[PDB]
């Protein structure tokens, strides 16, 4: 009967997977593509600084 | 029946293989093809930490982001200033083959784990002035992979025989266990708020667990080969994947789909370390080609290379302030990138 | 001023330079079995001093770590693999029990032909040699495997079929060679044929350093 | 940890003597070491200094070469070699651990001393007044003033501040002008700027009499302000 | 190094002969044009393999640079000494000039004999015992600057002199008398024993060791088919160095017994067939001691 239980704990499983809501791929999209512009202006190694403040050197 | 419950396997996997592909509508290389591109990125050394006897395993930034911590095969770990290149301790230990170290959020303890199997924590602020073992952590029937805190008096570990585990501390016993792998697990890492988190275990696939109920709520597939490197971006939304086939991948939680690739037709070695930048533009990778790579992480492209090294690179870490990216490869050597 | 903190990083330094010309020295060697294959009692008669063990003795002034893989060898996984430092690998296999040998035969096969170990040495240890003693003028080879071209009560002719069987499945035959013995219950002469070993590959290594080959 | 000291008591002029401490519960091969005096009924003066692996040694200008200093790490024991006493010495003497790595706690533990009784570049501090009249139950605030800025171009402050009952020996409240040690009650506070410094108790209970100090650090020799006294 | 007459200046009919005849005329410009061609770029480009082609600064590569440095410097101004013999012992470039070639050719075959002694030495240490490369780099320093402590006396003496009776004016092969038996004859017979026997008796004593070692019936069967090849590759080297250059310096003392005691020159030929003999190590020895290998001419014919 382990056969069986394996089975129905994969089919459990799934079934509990099964039942998500989602949302479309364009407006994840449009959101990951905001939050990357938004914080531009605070982000060293994209932008870097003046040598003044940078303690490394 | 056997044969009914496989049918009906088969028949709810259909049905999620359709719903996923009901709602992919668009793609993310049309959507922002509109944006100015970021421009060649070049940084240089401005440190060098000697004093290793052997290869490097590991590294874990202070959350501070002035010291850091790490593992060497000779059996130790060491714990430095940056800004300065001092050391402030050197920890020994009681196995020479060890593959993980983390950093407490707080600042007062450090963890290591290995062949052992078994999993040891060190205080470090103590009365007597030297560093003592506080706990050790057995249990698991395998080799550990990967260690994770979440606050001083619980702990996240991940073993070789296909297991998860949360650990409480002041007690020495496990609180809940999660299973469901059919291969060892390689890397897991943690979200933002604490409430979450994922691991990839070599069958190309990689899970997202729930911490305070113990069920696994999605599963990813798509790679071809085992899964070394995995890391969250900084929304706490996406995450980034890293293979043994030269590849790259971006993943959503809420969408249920795999965005990106990123691959080249020069590339033939596998990946060691995936980490992102803090504005959640730019992604670092690891190879075994001896170098680091730099990704601009909506465009798909190259944005620059970091050659520092004569071997590989196994290490890779950023600040939590943004201002620093620090590498460590078998040459004994880590390096700090500004 | 607080620069003082700069001198106890000097003394950390010094310590760790005080192990360096101690690692240099280290060989190791990597150890490995079954359960008949007299593990146990191998160890045992050394007089040497749960995961993985190691042993550290010394011999004529030469400071030797043995690791010892309790079973888990069963991984077979790149990453448990990290074994890339070692100078031999030991083989002990049990030559009584005839059926049992083609099982310990195939382990050898997948132990020695990865790539890891292109460039270390192999030691072949076969056990007891009186068991064969005992059964070759009782029981034939034959029964259990065909080509044995000689007369199968000779212990010359079994002994060399054996060795030949074992060499046949090292491919790549010549990057560091491959030793065998015979032993019960010496327990005396096993250092000095370990250290023979070692010394030869040591040279091996030198004479390509030199550029005199 | 214990520190125990002897070899004290009293001397006739000229003659020579020799003070020992002895150190349990802690590792003593990685610290450094510091002798500290005072007056009969005064404030407190610096002697010597050790250091950790006996490479550098540091003494006073009213010391210099007539005191030495040693010290024993297998038998954990320091040593002071005393010559030619005069009549200025007499004292009561105080052994001082400390540590210095990034983020540590300079001077964290007091001995309990010995009596001994006999028959310019360098900053100076002020204490603003001798005594306050204070009441149980209301904060009071305290005052100390230097002669140059104690802020160092790497953001640091080193300034100190030390308490002191009556029958025993100092222990430390604040450390670097913001921070305070273990073991301190969380209602004591100090901040300041270059050049003026000030110290908060709010809530006043009882064992809070005594005497209070404040220290500087910046560099060779260490000086100490004269004292202010709560009476309750 | 014939000797002159007393400024009028003359030579007797023996050297007439010489200067004047076969073998310093046609002969020796074939040596040295095969010579310069083999040599120049051969060490070069061992000498760019061993500076930029070389990960782990063991010590034979810093031993074996060296010794390319030497040749190569050894071969490169010989155009103006072929211009000399073809022009026929006449020389029109300045006494500078000679002074440099007659320097700049001993100091360079000496640096290539002591760098040969000391790999050797090297050799004989590491096999049999089984820092070196600070202790090289050292060294090799001590070595240069010895040797530019004892090429200078060769610029500070006029090297050219006059010849009315043929109108020649030539370049170190004519010399006057009284320098012979003084200065010059303590330089030359110094450099040809002190720097050569000495270095000599320790690379012969080395290498016989280091096979008699190797040939031992003491150690395991199975590298056999390696040590018999280690021996071809020591006896082709050390049979070759003591045939290449003995047969030069012996001469040279044989020559100047003749001038410190009788007053004849006539041994020069034979000096003048051992150089050319002993010229030909600039180009046979990286064929002998870089060539035969598998991981050197890899590396070099990657780079």
């Amino acid at each position: 009967t382990a056969s069986i239980a394996q089975a129905r704990k994969l089919v459990e499983q799934l079934k509990m997977e099964a039942n998500i809501d989602r949302i479309k791929v364009s407006k994840a999209a449009a959101d990951l593509m905001a939050y990357c512009e938004a914080h531009a202006k605070e982000d060293p190694l994209l932008t870097p600084v003046p040598a003044s403040e940078n303690p490394f050197r | 029946e056997l044969d009914q419950l496989r049918q009906e396997a088969e028949q709810l996997k259909n049905q999620i293989r359709d719903a996923r592909k009901a709602c992919a509508d668009a793609t993310l290389s049309q959507i922002t093809n509109n944006i100015d591109p970021v421009g060649r990125i070049q940084m240089r050394t401005r440190r060098t930490l000697r004093g290793h006897l052997a290869k490097i395993y590991a590294m874990h930034w202070g959350t501070d982001s002035r010291l850091l911590v790490s593992a060497s095969q000779d059996g130790k770990l060491i714990i430095w200033d940056s800004y300065t290149t001092n050391k402030v301790h050197a920890i020994p230990l009681r196995s020479s083959w060890v593959m993980t170290c983390a950093y407490a959020p707080s600042g007062n303890y450090v963890a290591c784990g290995g062949l052992d199997n078994i999993c040891s924590i060190y205080n470090l602020k103590t009365r007597e002035g030297n560093v003592r073992v506080s706990r050790e952590l057995a249990g698991h029937t395998g080799y550990l992979s990967c260690c994770r805190f979440l606050d001083d008096n619980q702990i996240v570990t991940s073993s070789g025989d296909t297991t998860c585990a949360l650990w409480d501390i002041e007690t020495g016993q496990q609180t809940t266990t999660f299973t469901g792998h059919t291969g060892d697990v390689m890397s897991l890492s943690l979200a933002p708020d604490t409430r979450l988190f994922v691991s990839g275990a070599c069958d190309a696939s990689a899970k997202l667990w729930d911490v305070r109920e113990g069920m696994c709520r999605q599963t990813f597939t798509g790679h071809e080969s085992d899964i070394n490197a995995i890391c969250f971006f900084p929304n706490g939304n996406a995450f980034a994947t890293g293979s043994d086939d030269a590849t790259c991948r971006l993943f959503d939680l809420r969408a249920d789909q795999e965005l990106m690739t990123y691959s080249h037709d020069n590339i033939i070695c596998g990946i060691t370390s995936v980490s992102f930048s803090k504005s959640g533009r730019l992604l670092l990778a690891g190879y075994d080609d001896f170098n680091c790579n730099v990704w601009d992480a909506l465009k798909a492209d190259r944005a620059g290379v970091l050659a520092g090294h004569d071997n590989r690179v196994s290490c890779l870490g950023v600040t939590d302030d943004g201002m620093a990216v620090a590498t460590g490869s078998w040459d004994s050597f880590l390096k700090i990138w500004n | 001023e607080d620069k003082a903190a700069a001198e106890r990083s000097k003394e950390i330094d010094k310590c760790l330079s005080r192990e360096k010309t101690y690692v240099k020295r280290l060989v190791k060697i990597l150890l490995l079995g079954a359960d008949n294959s007299g593990k146990s009692t191998f160890l045992k008669q050394m007089r040497i001093i749960k995961g993985i063990h190691e042993y550290d003795f010394e011999i004529k002034n030469v400071p030797f770590k043995m690791v010892d893989v309790g079973g888990q060898r069963s991984e077979r996984k790149r990453w448990f693999e990290c074994f890339d430092s070692v100078t031999s690998i030991l083989f002990l296999v049990d030559s009584s029990d005839f059926n049992r040998l083609t099982e310990s035969l195939n382990d050898f096969e997948t132990i020695v032909n990865n790539r890891v170990f292109s460039n270390v040495s192999i030691i072949l240890f076969l056990n007891k040699t009186d068991l064969l003693e005992e059964k070759v003028q009782i029981v034939s080879i034959k029964d259990y495997f065909l080509e044995f071209e000689g007369d199968p009560h000779c212990l010359r002719d079994v002994q060399k079929f054996l060795v030949e069987c074992f060499r046949n499945k090292r491919r790549d035959q010549q990057q560091k060679p491959l030793y065998h013995h015979f032993t019960t219950a010496i327990n005396t002469e096993n250092a000095r044929l370990i250290f023979r070993d070692v010394k030869d590959t040591i040279l091996h290594d030198n004479l390509k350093q030199l550029m005199l080959q | 940890v214990q520190l125990v000291e002897s070899g004290g008591g009293l001397v006739q002029p000229g003659g020579s003597r020799k003070l020992s401490c002895s150190a349990s519960g802690f590792a003593f091969s990685s610290f450094g070491m510091h002798w500290v005096r005072q007056a009969p009924e005064k404030g407190l003066e610096w002697v010597a200094y050790i250091s950790s692996g006996s490479g550098t040694i540091y003494y006073a200008d009213t010391v210099k070469g007539r005191f030495t200093i040693s010290r024993d790490d297998p038998k954990n024991t320091l040593f002071l070699q005393m010559t030619s006493l005069r009549s200025e010495d007499t004292a009561m003497y105080y052994c001082v651990r400390s540590i210095y790595y990034y983020g540590s706690s300079p001077f964290d533990f007091w001995g309990q001393g010995t009596t001994l009784t006999v028959s310019s570049a360098d900053i100076v501090m002020t204490q603003a007044t001798s005594s306050v009249p204070v009441t149980p139950g209301e904060s009071v605030s305290i005052s100390c003033r230097s002669s140059k800025s104690l802020l160092h171009s790497n953001g640091n402050t080193y300034l100190y501040w030390f308490l002191q009952r009556p029958g025993q020996s100092p222990q430390l409240l604040i450390y670097r002008m913001s921070n305070l040690a273990s073991g301190v009650p969380d209602r004591f506070s100090g901040s300041g700027s270059g050049t003026a410094f000030t110290l908060t108790i709010s809530r006043l209970e009882a064992e809070d009499v005594g005497v209070y100090y404040c220290m500087q650090h910046l560099e060779y020799p260490l000086t100490f302000g004269a004292g202010t006294k709560l009476e309750l | 190094s014939l000797i002159g007459k007393v400024t009028v200046f003359s030579v007797d009919e023996f050297s007439a002969s010489v200067l004047t005849g076969k073998l310093t005329t046609v002969f020796l410009p074939i040596v040295y044009t095969i010579v310069f061609v083999v040599g120049l770029p051969s060490n070069g480009m061992a000498l760019w393999v061993f500076l930029f082609r070389t990960k782990k600064k063991h010590p034979a590569v810093i031993y074996m640079a060296n010794l390319a440095l030497a040749d190569l410097l050894s071969v490169i101004w010989f155009p103006l000494k072929i211009a000399y013999h073809i022009h026929g012992n006449n020389w029109i470039y300045g006494e500078a000039l000679c002074n440099v070639l007659i320097g700049f050719f001993y100091g360079n075959m000496y640096c290539s004999i002591l760098f040969m002694t000391c790999l050797s030495v090297q050799r004989y240490w590491v096999i049999v015992n089984p820092k070196k490369a600070n202790i090289a780099i050292g060294i090799s320093l001590a070595i240069w600057l010895l040797i530019l402590l004892v090429t200078i006396p060769l610029y500070v003496v006029k090297q050219t002199i006059f010849i009315p009776a043929l109108n020649i004016t030539t370049c170190h092969d004519v010399l006057p008398e009284q320098l012979l038996v003084g200065d010059m004859f303590n330089y030359f017979l110094s450099l040809a024993i002190g720097v050569f026997l000495f270095p000599a008796f320790l690379t012969a004593s080395a290498y016989v060791l280091m096979i008699r070692m190797l040939r031992s019936s003491a150690m395991d069967e199975n590298s056999e088919k390696k040590r018999k090849r280690a021996i071809k590759l020591i006896v082709t080297v050390l049979a070759m160095y003591l045939i290449c250059f003995t047969p030069s310096n012996l001469l040279l003392v044989v020559h100047y017994f003749l001038i410190k005691s009788q007053g004849q020159s006539h041994v020069y030929a034979l000096y003048i067939v051992a150089l050319c003999l002993s010229t030909l190590n600039s180009c046979i020895d990286p064929f002998v001691y870089y060539f035969v290998s598998h991981d050197f001419r890899d590396h070099a014919k990657n780079a």
